[PDB]
């Protein structure tokens, strides 16, 4: 219902979400606050990388939980 | 078979067209180490995907084998692998786009050679979770300037309460990095050996480091228990031909790496990157993934 | 996005750069590897001399492109 997302830099960002929402739906919101394509976003809860298809209820994320955000490092 | 084969120019996986996130990874996991060889050998079950046999063939006999035996792999063969990758996820752009080794590894391991998760981790004594690599996450200020993989790992294991269900055979750690524009530390001391006794309900050894300054992947490999037993790999170290052309990979010895990993962190902190001899600069500064295995090289 | 810079002598040198970078930013990196003032450096792509103000994206330089370096 409201949860926290932390970057490595230290920065916290808050989100008004529903347990029903999908991780794509969430990265959409993150992107809007921080201008980062969901392509690059890598969300983590309880040390686990979250798949785009699943929902928050499915990862047993409650209100006031804390997720970590991390970027990809595309190269070649 | 031997080492003299592996070293020099026109050696290793020849990259081509945004391949380094793949050439370098494959080089880490397979060139010298054998933690993951089983994957290449498990024969075909009913349950696996249609492509599974072909993947495993290309990997073993057209890539890993001729890497280990001749010390070289044409890009020809890499592109094939890429193609297959895309056959799982059309609109992935494995064939052309720049990618993250995480991306490439996940697809390959989970989706094709469905590999038993390399890790098992229990947060808060709650349900287990499986994955193939751990990302360091933590809060910096109260800390040192140059930490070790050990500390990072420990610190990361604490602050979201976690522990290993069971001893892993093979542990891949991602450094604390917020994209291109943010390292948490300029320098990180990769722990040569890793004690995880505190972190499960004993010992692990470093066998390669995967690097990237901002946008190009290169790799370091421990080939021996020796201090000096290190190599550096760049799939696109050189070219011949213009726009029309072709890359040339190179693999070079770099004992220096070893020597610096006998110095201390506070000692390496004092050191200017412009004074870090040979290829060590990139290992200590541009570490992305550190890779550990259950010991083999180690004596004693 | 890694690219190659060749001198006349034959010597190749590699650079980790961004399409956003300017030719000055680049000669800065070249200088550090080869001890040559950007004053003297003359970079060329597709037979074309590159101006200090412009960026790599602007000269349509992709990753793995090859530039020539020459002294002026």
């Amino acid at each position: 219902m409201q949860i926290f997302v932390k970057t490595l830099t230290g920065k916290t960002i808050t989100l008004e979400v529903e347990p029903s929402d999908t991780i794509e739906n969430v990265k959409a919101k993150i992107q809007d606050k921080e201008g980062i394509p969901p392509d690059q976003q890598r969300l983590i809860f309880a040390g686990k990388q979250l798949e785009d298809g699943r929902t928050l209820s499915d990862y047993n994320i409650q209100r006031e939980s804390t997720l970590h955000l991390v970027l990809r490092l595309r190269g070649g | 078979m031997g080492l003299e084969v592996m070293v020099g120019k026109k050696k290793g996986i020849q990259g081509h067209y945004n391949s380094a996130y793949l050439d370098s990874t494959l080089f880490c996991l397979f060139s010298f180490s054998s933690v993951l060889d089983t994957v290449l050998l498990r024969p075909r079950s009913k349950t696996d995907v249609e492509y599974y046999k072909e993947t495993q063939e290309l990997l073993r006999t057209e890539i890993v084998n001729p890497l280990r035996i001749h010390g070289y792999v044409c890009a020809t063969k890499i592109m094939k692998l890429r193609r297959i990758l895309e056959k799982v996820e059309a609109a992935s752009g494995f064939t052309s786009e720049e990618k993250d080794p995480e991306e490439f590894l996940n697809i390959l391991f989970h989706h094709i050679l469905r590999v038993d998760p390399l890790l098992r981790l229990r947060s808060a004594g709650q349900k287990v979770q499986d994955c193939y690599f751990y990302q360091i996450f933590m809060d910096k200020k109260d800390k040192v300037m140059v930490p070790t993989s050990q500390q990072l790992l420990e610190w990361s294991f604490i602050n979201s309460d976690l522990k290993f269900a069971e001893a892993p055979s093979c542990l891949i750690i991602q450094m604390p990095r917020f994209g291109k524009d943010f390292k948490m530390f300029n320098k990180i001391f990769p722990s040569l050996e890793l004690d995880i006794t505190d972190l499960l309900d004993q010992q692990m050894e470093l066998f390669a480091v995967l690097c990237i300054e901002t946008s190009h992947y290169v790799a370091f490999v421990k080939y021996g228990s020796a201090d000096s037993a290190w190599l550096f790999f760049d799939s696109m170290a050189d070219r011949d031909g213009g726009q029309n052309g072709f890359n040339i990979p190179q693999v070079s010895r770099c004992p220096e790496v070893g020597e610096y990993l006998k110095m201390t962190p506070e000692e390496l902190h004092a050191l200017d990157p412009k004074n870090i001899q040979g290829y060590a600069r990139r290992l200590l500064c541009d570490a992305y993934m550190c890779m550990y295995q259950s010991p083999t090289m180690s004596l004693y």
